[PDB]
DNA sequence: TTTTTTGTGGCACTGGCCGTCGTTTCG
DNA sequence: CGAAACGACGGCCAGTGCCA
């Protein structure tokens, strides 16, 4: 539970969406459903924890279930997910940067407005102008 | 009133000397004429008898105490030794610490064995005739170091046992009769006046031509010399205390101070000149501090310190004093004294009592010829004093041929010259009086008992004027011997257990906002963690979990105290908090305000449950869920139709480290994870002048000189008499008072306020600002490369290779040299070559590490970008 | 004592909230308070001896799965011979059921009164309560008069040795003896008393 | 408290009974309203100094503003920590036994 | 080396088997050592589940224990010290040759 | 350890924040 | 004549100003 934490609003809205085992959304689920799993261990082990919920009918216990199938994203990183970007605008970048993780900076950002900055400072623009001081 | 002192002498030794002072002993020496049965009955008699019974053998402990009972019985100080050592051993009995004692009251047996001293007198050189001098009848003074806080407690007690009547503290310039006057504040011209002497009486004081400048000063002047002698009005001593045998009423007036404390109108010397009993308690901070050591090592690791029985030849302890490691080890802080000792490098006790009894404007000299001779690098000789040297040597051994203490030299004396231990005292008096002719009874009789012991006369005359030399600078051995033992107890601590130790550094300054910043960051470039506050694991003052220093629920500004306690019972009781919901439904707002549960998310006790910016907005919805959960339970029910279950934590976007820092500021008292100024690392490296490193570059450098600096703003000030704001830059290694004077020019014009970074140059002497540059400004103003490399490269390959591949990239960019030298980081900008912007990522191929740092010549001028443009971006 | 605790608030539940013609509670709240209890599978009116009265062989043993997914390894097996017929029935089938699942059976008697020559003394208490004379007819009855507290040796007789075995007979001695409940009470016993609140706030 | 409590909200309290009208403090604070010392009343027989036994305290109130008293705990002290004690023959035997 | 080991300063031990009560230390223990002061630390090798720690507790210091301490899975040995075999002083490395 | 030009301590008083008592009005 | 609600207030905790 401690990523259902970490939550920093819509953060760990798409969290629960990027590293997930899920099943196309996860009929009558939800997300998290490592919030579920956890539950049918009852941590640490324990004996008289894990046997219960399999007795009614972490991560093995998990997979004995399950909605499976689907198979969407994978890390963690992955995606799904005047000057300007610019030129245009993809990405991959077609201007500056980026030795990325650059590269995803200008993914999330379109568009269209320049500055800001937002979050909030501050080398966007620094980036971009000296980005147009070499013609 | 002398046997009673007796059966607790006797008692004392048993159980300061074991192995050596034990029953069988005792009851060997009944026989030449229950354990408590047996000093009871040495005491009864008799001074007739113990006389004809006339290293440290078991006889020799005897024969010392048996002589210092016979000295302070027939000078008539029984009664004023037990008076003492009960308050003592009732501080001890009640909880409050008491030192190992001040002044020369240690060098006594009695003292020691009974309670009074807890230093071994025989183990080290401590002399029982320093204490008192058996050839002439005076009152000891005893001296006796507590607990700072628990100090009136044993005041307390004396007030209660020996009447409330009869027991009260003793009652207590030139610069200010000029002044003070005058100020019911500015002066200004009147600081300049007595700035003449920073005080000696006006009666003396050569600049008087001042006078007959004006009229008003001729007054002034003469005026303050009247007013010099008032004494001001009356006050408490710290430690002055009275314990008169009749009421005070009957010889004494009294008084009564703020606190309600009963004060004598008469001084400490009136007082002592009507025969009065008088007592020092002195309130020392160590204690306190050792107090706190014991209890977190205990919680921590379940240890009993005893500070009584620690073993003196602790190999770890004397090391981590040799690595110069004395930030907070007691009597041993200063600068220059930490310096020499890591280059003294002491292995045993005698080491520190040295050192601290030579560091001292005097002595001092003698240091450089102790370290060399102690790290034997110097042969040790008496070579002057040949027939001499059989009784110097044993006595200058300790201390490597240098007469340190005054102890010493009665020895010295004693030995040589045949005298008596008490009239080498009397010896020492003399010295130190320097009267005109009177030591020339003490020359000659000194040379009569030489030649009779050996000295051939020619030595005898020569080793006096040793000893007069010396003896302007000897110390007293007992109480270096004491304080250098809490010292050694400080160091054990630390070497032992440092993250506690560090703790309890913490808990004892934890009032101070600069102390703590300190002590933290000190912590921090240690290996040790200094982590926020926490629900579930924090104390109410700091705590050590594990091996990381934890702040404590206390150290939160808004939360009370009834709160912190609150919080801390409730967990127990019941189980660690689970959520914010069960927190905040077990904790009603009656209890925990929201007042104090919004600090206590901005200090981070609330971590555990999630993001800061989240748990704020859900605070007010979850107290009205919360306070509907208490409403349904007060009306039977039970549980599932009395909770519908916390709801998911009220989302919100996270916060940034400039306001989540700010919100720490606010909670706690200072920022947690040092910071902001490196977020931006870039401004970091330019600094000219870091606020540590600022005192140690500016004084080798031409008169009053300038320096750019950065950091961050934490003040609001303006004008006018103008633009006189008074703004704080402070860095991750300290902060400074900057001016804020030469502003009103006009003008650098900050309007900056808290929490946004600035770049600063500014004249030093205190410091005083010219021009300013934000963020934006520093990032927009032209680059410069800079490459950071190591000390190791020879220059007879010679160092081309660095200039061959600078040479193929050709453009306009200053490069910079960090070399990081054996000692100080040097800075380097080259010569003729420079860079076109593509030489920075080309460079960073090869094994240096290269930055595109703004150029420090371009900060000056208000044009071209400019200042305005500056703005634009940010 | 934790099983105490549930069984004062199953018992509370059932006057306060469930409470139509008896003190009635739930599977839903019984699955919150079964923490510390024992289940048996009750007497001929209970959930499922009735259900397999009804030739509902289905439902009885979803309602054994529902109480077996609450009460666990904690559940048991409730089997009692009298004269009747529908015992026959009920407790043939129960032994299938034991014998499926592996939960172990227990014997009782589900006595009403001490000897068996109360009978009549406790039929006069039932014409008490449905307030008719000892020849009405249709008055409250009991099935029989072996309603009472039986010898270890007697219960055999009801339930034969080459059929049932020791197993019932032995599990009623190993409930019994793990069954620890000591209210709170001799050299036990602690004040539940409370504070009161505060001044103000003082000691 | 709710004696005190009683006295204000026009609900009249009881001098007092058992030994409760013993002890000083009780008369002092209001539990009790009756002199004890000016009458021969003693401590010790409501609290026995040499033994730890729980004091039991009963209050007279005027039988109709009794229910509030008791409402006025069941507020106070909470919904589910307050409760009434229960309170659970041999010619009634016979008679229905003869029916 | 073995000589120095042999001849090497000789501290107290008690070997603890892992099976051990919460209601037999520290009180019992440190009461027995207390009474006999010396200039020996102890020691105290646990035979734990998997691998043999040590928790070398604090200055204690008298044999006359042995007789007490073996009434129990416990005993004491005059080990070489774990904790030690470092450093370059105190002995040192010349003064373990030595009596060799 | 005492004196100097300084810092820090420790306590007292004010002020801002959450449940309490009294009067008044309406049922 | 009793209850409810508004209005004025009280108490405690926390900061911040200067005492040995
Ligand atoms: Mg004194
Ligand atoms: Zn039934
Ligand atoms: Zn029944």
């Amino acid at each position: 539970h401690h990523h259902h934490h970490h939550k920093a609003g819509e953060a760990q809205d798409l969290a629960e969406g990027w590293r997930a085992f899920l099943e196309a959304l996860k009929p009558t689920l939800r997300a998290f459903v490592r919030e579920a799993r956890p539950h049918l261990e009852g941590k640490t082990l324990v004996l008289r924890f894990p046997e219960s919920k399999a007795f009614h009918h972490l991560l093995p216990l998990a997979r004995a279930q399950f909605g499976v199938e689907e198979l969407a994203f994978v890390l963690e990183k992955k995606s799904l997910s005047p000057p300007w970007e610019a030129e245009e605008g993809e990405d991959p970048s077609e201007e500056l940067r980026r030795l990325a993780r650059l590269l995803g900076g200008r993914l999330l950002w379109v568009r269209k407005p320049k500055a800001p900055e937002a979050e909030e400072p501050v080398s966007e623009d620094g980036i971009g102008g000296n980005g147009i001081m070499p013609p | 009133e002398a046997q009673y002192l007796r059966e607790l002498t006797f008692l004392g030794l048993l159980r300061r000397y074991p192995d050596r002072i034990t029953e069988a002993f005792y009851r060997e020496v009944l026989r030449l004429l229950d354990e408590r049965a047996l000093a009871e009955a040495l005491a009864r008699v008799e001074e007739k008898a113990w006389e004809e019974l006339r290293e440290w053998t078991a006889e020799a402990i005897l024969h010392r105490a048996l002589y210092e009972l016979s000295v302070i019985e027939r000078m008539g100080f029984p009664g004023y030794f037990l008076i003492v050592q009960d308050y003592i051993n009732w501080a001890r009995g009640h909880g409050v610490s008491v030192g190992p004692g001040r002044g020369s009251a240690a060098g006594s047996l009695v003292a020691y064995a009974v309670g009074i001293t807890n230093i071994d007198p025989l183990r080290f050189g401590l002399l029982f005739e320093r204490f008192l001098n058996p050839e002439r009848v005076s009152m000891p003074d005893i001296d006796t170091d507590f607990s700072d806080r628990e100090r009136d407690r044993v005041i307390q007690y004396v007030r209660e046992r020996y009447g409330e009547d009869k027991v009260a503290q003793i009652g207590t310039a030139s610069k200010a009769a000029l002044k003070d006057v005058a100020r019911v504040i500015p002066h200004k011209k009147a600081e300049e006046l007595a700035k003449l002497i920073p005080p000696k009486p006006l009666q003396e004081a050569e600049l008087r031509a001042e006078m007959e400048k004006d009229e008003r000063i001729r007054q002034v002047i003469e005026v303050a010399m009247r007013l010099e002698g008032l004494n001001r009005h009356a006050s408490v001593h710290a430690a002055g205390v009275v314990i008169a045998a009749e009421p005070l009423t009957d010889l004494v007036p009294l008084m009564r101070d703020q606190e309600g404390r009963p004060v004598t109108q008469y001084d400490m010397g009136a007082v002592e000149a009507l025969g009065l009993l008088k007592m020092d308690f002195l309130g020392l901070r160590t204690l306190t501090f050792l107090d706190e050591a014991r209890r977190i090592v205990k919680e921590s690791k379940g240890v009993e310190l005893d500070y009584d029985r620690l073993p003196l030849d602790d190999p770890k302890t004397f090391e981590l004093l040799s690595r110069g490691e004395t930030k907070g080890v007691f009597q041993l802080e200063s600068g220059g004294m930490t310096a020499t000792v890591r280059g003294l490098k002491p292995r045993r006790l005698e080491d520190i009592i040295a050192l601290v009894s030579l560091y001292r404007p005097g002595p001092m000299e003698h240091i450089p010829t102790y370290i060399r001779r102690h790290h034997g690098q110097e042969p040790v000789s008496y070579a002057e004093f040949p027939h001499a040297e059989k009784y110097l040597r044993p006595i200058l051994d300790e201390t490597y041929g240098i007469p340190v203490y005054q102890e010493q030299i009665m020895q010295i004396a004693s030995q040589v010259a045949g005298y008596s231990l008490g009239e080498a005292d009397l010896l020492r008096r003399a010295m130190g009086k320097k009267r005109v002719e009177e030591m020339q009874k003490h020359r000659e009789r000194f040379v009569r008992g030489a030649k009779e012991r050996g000295v051939p006369e020619e030595e005898a005359n020569r080793l006096f004027d040793m000893l007069e030399a010396f003896a302007n600078y000897g110390f007293n051995k007992s109480h270096a011997a004491a304080y250098s033992l809490l010292s050694y107890q400080t160091a054990y601590v630390k070497a032992h257990y440092p993250v506690e130790f560090m703790a309890a550094l913490l808990s004892v300054e934890r009032h101070d906002s600069d102390k703590v910043a300190e002590y933290i960051r000190d912590a921090r470039a240690l290996g040790i963690p200094v982590l926020p506050p926490d629900v579930n694991r924090s104390g109410f003052d700091f705590k050590v979990v594990g091996e990381e220093i934890l702040f404590g629920l206390s150290a939160v500004k808004n939360v009370g105290e009834m709160a912190a306690r609150a919080i801390l019972e409730e967990r127990e009781r019941g189980g660690p908090f689970k959520s914010l919901g069960d927190f905040l439904k077990r904790l009603p707002e009656q209890v925990v305000n929201k007042r104090a549960l919004e600090s206590l998310v901005k200090a981070g006790a609330l971590d555990a449950f999630g993001d800061r910016a989240r748990l704020l907005a859900s605070l007010e919805p979850l107290l009205r869920w919360a306070a509907e959960t208490r409403e349904r339970g007060r009306s039977g029910l039970v549980g599932l139709f009395a909770e519908v279950e916390e709801p998911p934590l009220v989302e919100a976007s996270p916060l940034d480290e400039i306001t989540m820092l700010r919100y720490e500021k606010e909670a706690l008292g200072i920022y947690v994870s040092g910071h902001p100024v490196l977020r931006y690392p870039g401004l970091r490296e330019v600094a000219s002048c870091t606020i540590e490193e600022l005192s140690e570059f500016v004084r080798e450098l031409p008169g009053k000189p300038k320096v750019l600096l950065s950091g961050m703003v934490e003040e609001v000030v303006r004008k006018p008499t103008g633009m006189m704001a008074r703004f704080t830059l402070s860095d991750e290694t300290g902060a400074l008072e900057v001016v804020v004077f030469g502003r009103a020019y006009e003008g650098v014009s900050p309007k900056l306020k808290e929490d946004i970074p600035l770049l600063v140059l500014a004249e030093v002497e205190r410091v005083l600002a010219q021009a300013v540059w934000t963020l934006e400004e520093v990032l927009e103003a032209p680059k410069a490369l800079e490459v950071e490399v190591d000390h190791a490269l020879l220059d007879e390959k010679g160092v081309a290779r660095l200039k061959s591949l600078l040479d193929e990239h050709p453009g306009s960019l200053p490069v910079y040299l960090r070399v990081l030298g054996p000692f100080g980081e040097a800075l380097f900008a080259l010569r003729e070559v420079r860079v076109g912007e593509e030489a920075l990522g080309l460079l960073e191929a090869e094994g240096y590490r290269a930055y595109l740092v703004p150029d420090r010549e371009v900060f000056l001028q208000g044009n071209g970008g400019g200042p305005k443009e500056e703005v634009v971006p940010f | 004592f934790t099983g105490y605790q549930n069984l004062v608030r199953l018992a509370s539940r059932a006057y306060l909230e469930g409470f139509y013609e008896k003190p009635r509670i739930d599977r839903e709240i019984l699955r919150e308070h079964a923490q510390g209890l024992i289940a048996l599978s009750g007497c001929l009116g209970a959930e499922i001896p009735q259900f397999i009265l009804q030739d509902r062989l289905d439902l009885a043993e979803a309602r054994l799965n529902e109480d077996l997914s609450i009460f666990g390894d904690r559940f048991f097996i409730e089997i009692q011979n009298h004269g009747l017929p529908e015992q026959k029935k009920v407790n043939q089938v129960l032994k299938e059921f034991a014998r499926k699942y592996g939960l172990g059976m227990v014997a009782t008697n589900d006595g009403h009164y001490v000897r068996k020559e109360d009978a009549r003394a406790h039929e006069v208490l039932l014409a008490i309560q449905s307030k008719t004379t000892l020849d009405d007819p249709e008055r409250w009855r009991f099935p029989c008069d072996e309603f009472y507290v039986k010898t270890p040796e007697e219960m055999r007789a009801m339930l034969p040795e080459a059929e049932w075995g020791d197993e019932p007979f032995d599990n009623t001695v190993e409930i019994a003896r793990m069954c620890d409940v000591d209210l709170p009470i001799g050299d036990k016993m602690v004040y539940r008393i409370p504070r009161f609140p505060l001044p103000e706030g003082r000691t | 408290d709710y004696i005190n409590w009683a006295r204000g909200h026009g609900v009249s309290v009881g001098p007092g009974r058992g030994s409760a009208a013993g002890s000083l403090v009780a008369y002092a604070v209001g539990i009790t309203n009756i002199d004890p010392l000016r009458f021969g009343l003693l401590f010790e027989r409501f609290l026995n100094p040499e033994r730890v036994s729980m004091p039991d305290i009963d209050t007279d109130f005027s039988d109709r503003e009794r229910d509030r008293v008791i409402q006025y705990v069941r507020e106070r002290y909470g919904e589910d920590k307050v409760a009434q004690i229960g309170t659970f023959a041999s010619k009634a035997a016979l008679k229905d036994v003869a029916r």
